[PDB]
RNA sequence: UUAGCUAGUAGGUGGGGUAACGGCUCACCUAGGCGACGAUCCCUAGCUGGUCUGAGAGGAUGACCAGCCACACUGGAACU
RNA sequence: UACCCGCAGAAGAAGCACCGGCUAACUCCGUGCCAGCAGCCGCGGUAAUACGGAGGGUGCAAGCGUUAAUCGGAAUUACUGGGCGUAAAGCGCACGCAGGCGGUUUGUUAAGUCAGAUGUGAAAUCCCCGGGCUCAACCUGGGAACUGCAUCUGAUACUGG
């Protein structure tokens, strides 16, 4: 059903980005905040707010160029049907280093560019292309 | 198509 | 100043009351060797009339693309009817390795060092359409920095 | 392991000066240079996309006299070496021992310069190497042995290459009858019109 | 410190011996899916205190019989 | 038994020897234990071509390893030249 | 288009046994053991370090070299 | 024995396959869907560069062709990297065990995973820089590689309890 909520999060981002929507809403969680705040610090989105404490509702502000999609495509890599893990030197790049790869480690959620100074590996979340 | 289907039986090489 | 190359010639026909009337289809590409490719298409009775009409459309329908010293910025997927196009930029001095269809597109842009492989159908008219449209959605590190907004090492 | 046919017939097949003779007699005063060998030499042939990789390969191999079994072995080394493929391809072709003798001018033709290497005349650092396919290391000095100095094939060849221009990386001494292979040549130091990328693509399939 | 396995008991009918099953997660060499692999060992049970479904701690010993090569340490949880 | 001997490698008409420690029941190129050094009989003897290590030698001789007469010639000349 | 297989079989006591632990062997006691994570049956095959192919992942195989196991007309047995 | 000195004179030392397209090279005669050719496409009943021969050429080379076999091409058993409305394919439908999977918050365990380290992964082969045999093949020095497995100490975001 909603068994991969991160893949449900990537579905709601990719649709409203392409369909010229100004802002989207989604059910919040701890892990969804730990991904959207990284995308806010990497220039892909604008802002996020939390609403509700018994039903946590996350909101995302979209971002455009001249009415053109900033996030052109995003790819869920690991999934509950097949888990993907890499080491500190087998971290894949997106568009040969242009896009970022969201990898959550013990030192929080960071990119593979940020995992060079950290020297860790773990679960690949999404290819932000 | 499903990876979990190939756990039971792999792709049958002719 | 323009660099041209014929790709393929295929005789087609049209059936009428008196029988069959033949014609010719010619696919050509032009370019300047500096990141500008324009492809055309021709339909005429005669073969030098067929290749000339393809050249007449080739002056327009010509786009711009961001090169990185004669090679691609990043590998990019191409999708069409039956032409799964997968390119990848290579190191300096590898040379053009591709099919005869893709070599006409890659030479007229000035591109030297690219990996190339086409999966699926081998129709030369369908391979080049995803090849052109695979370059226009291929983007530059400067224009993704106009998205992200930072003048740091990624530029 | 050679080619015993006519020399300029290969240039009649290609249409490019290959330095197969000395230079005393002109290139067009012996044969029609844009005529193919045979019945339809005046008829213009069609040039396919497969041709321009093949005709470029035949141009270079007929200069150095390297057959297909050895020229593929050069591609086996040019792939394994780092850097540019075509730049490393020229390093094996120019570093041949019969080419070093020819570009200094001890032999008037490349066929004559191969025989001077073969028939016991070249010293490499005081040592005689009688095979024409020796890869010459940098910072070496080559010379003529004491018995082959009196031969007229050296006396007649020191004035023909002296009229032509000399390469930069070589140091030709005619009075002592010796030479120096200093460094590795570059792409721009050699023939610019030879496109090395046309040959690599044929072995890339 | 010494080599030590942990698991649960699937059979206890025989005297002075129990059957302990060990499960482990394995990356498949072709696809990568983590698959539970069952290792069924025969463990020497002194005084016969182990019942069904007991999470138990076992260690390594010499071969005591035709099929047994493991011995008992202590029961983590009994008869819940 | 634990012995010190040679192992003939190299092409035909080009002799070369490996300095290994092995058992007497193995062949010349048989199952060794460790590599010790090397020997070149067709060496020019102006440069490299013979090098061993006395630390690994004294570790096995003290344990009781037998030595063949051909390998012991290298032992009797390792102190003259060094 | 193989689903049930197995009574020295699974475990225990004691005796015996080999260089060593042990159903390795014997009497007695228990009725368990194995198995849809392929028991069992049928067919085929020496295996591995590797070679070859392939951008890689994979793919096919195991001659020469080296490591191990088995075998020495067929079958069985013990001595030294 | 390699090696080297000395002698005589180009004297002792080049062939095979192809030539319609794929795929490098074009004309001529003979034959007449007969003979033949052929890996594919399909050539030849009155003008065949495709048959047979000649002329000439091309690609190789002391080798050159053919047959058989393995992989590649083949993303044509698709993990990388395929599809299932009509091209081959969604069981006629439903229940449901085993199996796979699972919303959200916190604590704990560190199981999976990741970081570091030890031990190990025989040599030879492959790769990196060298050296040696006149050269190459070949032999060989050290390093890397062998992405493996076992153990200890760590980190706790995600997965598991
Ligand atoms: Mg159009
Ligand atoms: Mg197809
Ligand atoms: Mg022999
Ligand atoms: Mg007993
Ligand atoms: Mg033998
Ligand atoms: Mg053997
Ligand atoms: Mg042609
Ligand atoms: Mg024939
Ligand atoms: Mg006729
Ligand atoms: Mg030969
Ligand atoms: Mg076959
Ligand atoms: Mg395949
Ligand atoms: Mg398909
Ligand atoms: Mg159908
Ligand atoms: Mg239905
Ligand atoms: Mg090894
Ligand atoms: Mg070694
Ligand atoms: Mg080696
Ligand atoms: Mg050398």
């Amino acid at each position: 059903s909603m068994q991969d909520p991160i893949a449900d999060m990537l579905t709601r981002i990719r649709n409203g980005q392409a369909a010229n929507k100004a802002a989207v809403t989604m059910p919040s969680s701890k892990l969804k905040v730990a991904i959207a705040n990284v995308l806010k610090e990497e220039g892909f989105i604008e802002d996020f707010k939390v609403e509700g404490d018994t039903k946590p509702e996350l909101e995302l502000t979209l971002k455009y160029f001249q009415g053109k999609a900033v996030v052109e495509s995003i790819q869920r890599v690991s999934r509950p049907g097949l888990r993907i893990y890499k080491r500190k030197d087998e971290l894949p790049k997106v568009m040969a280093g242009l896009g970022i790869a969201v990898v959550s480690t013990s030192k929080g959620v960071m990119t593979d560019r940020a995992a060079r100074q950290a020297g860790l590996g773990g679960e690949i979340i999404c290819y932000v292309a | 198509a499903t990876v979990n289907q190939l756990v039971r039986k792999p792709r049958a090489r002719k | 100043e323009l660099q041209e190359k014929l790709i393929a010639v295929n005789r087609v026909s049209k059936t009428v009351k008196g029988g069959r009337i033949f014609s010719f289809t010619a696919l050509t590409v032009v370019g300047d060797g500096n990141g500008r490719v324009g492809f055309g298409y021709g339909k005429a009775r005669e073969v030098p009339a067929a290749i000339q009409k393809a050249m007449e459309k080739a002056r327009r329908n010509m786009i711009n693309v961001a090169l990185n010293n004669g090679t691609l910025q990043h590998p990019v997927k191409g999708v069409h009817t039956g032409s799964r196009v997968f390119m990848q930029p290579a190191s300096e001095g590898t040379g053009i390795i591709a099919g005869g269809a893709m070599r006409a597109v890659l030479e007229v842009a000035g591109v030297h060092n690219v990996l190339a492989k086409a999966y699926g159908s081998t129709n030369p008219i369908n391979v080049v359409r995803a090849t052109i449209d695979g370059l226009e959605n291929m983007n530059s590190p400067e224009m993704v920095a106009a998205k992200r907004g930072k003048s740091v090492e990624e530029i | 392991a050679r080619y015993l046919g006519p020399k300029l017939k290969l240039s009649r097949r290609e249409g490019t000066d290959l330095f197969l003779k000395s230079g005393v007699r002109a290139i067009d005063t012996k044969c029609k240079i844009e005529q193919a060998p045979g019945q339809h030499g005046a008829r213009k042939p069609r040039l396919s996309d497969y041709g321009v990789q093949l005709r470029e390969k035949q141009k270079v191999r007929r200069i150095y006299g390297v057959l297909e079994r050895q020229f593929r072995n050069y591609y086996k080394e040019a792939a394994r070496l780092k850097g540019n493929t075509g730049e490393n391809l020229l390093a094996l072709l120019e570093g041949r021992l019969d080419n070093v003798v020819y570009r200094m001018g001890f032999g008037a033709t490349r066929a004559e310069a191969r025989q001077l290497v073969s028939h016991k005349a070249i010293m490499v650092n005081g040592r005689v190497v009688n095979i024409a396919s020796y890869q010459v290391s940098p910072n070496d000095v080559v010379s003529i042995r004491e018995k082959a100095k009196k031969q007229s094939r050296v006396k007649a060849a020191l004035e023909l290459a002296e009229q032509r221009e000399k390469p930069t990386w070589l140091e030709v001494d005619a009075g002592k009858m010796e030479g120096t292979f200093k460094r590795k040549p570059e792409r721009s130091d050699l023939s610019a019109d030879i496109n090395e990328h046309l040959i690599v693509e044929l072995y890339s399939k | 410190k010494i080599r030590t396995l942990q698991g649960r008991v699937v059979s206890d009918k025989m005297e002075k011996s129990i059957v302990v099953a060990i499960e482990r997660f394995v990356k498949h060499p072709i696809y990568g899916k983590f698959i539970k692999r069952t290792t069924k060992l025969h463990v020497h049970d002194e005084n016969n205190e182990c019942g069904i479904g007991d999470v138990v701690e076992i260690r390594e010993c010499r071969p005591l019989s035709k099929t047994k090569s493991w011995t008992l340490v202590r029961v983590v949880e009994k008869a819940v | 038994m634990v012995t010190i001997r040679l192992a003939r490698h190299g092409a035909k008409k080009r002799p070369f020897y490996q300095v290994v420690v092995a058992d007497s029941r193995n062949a010349r190129n048989g199952r060794f234990i460790e590599r010790v050094g090397f020997f070149n009989p067709i060496a020019s003897e102006k440069e490299e071509g013979t090098r061993l290590d006395l630390d690994r030698i004294a570790h096995w001789v003290g344990q009781g390893a037998t030595i063949s007469d051909r390998v012991a010639a290298l032992i009797k000349e390792v102190n003259k030249a060094a």
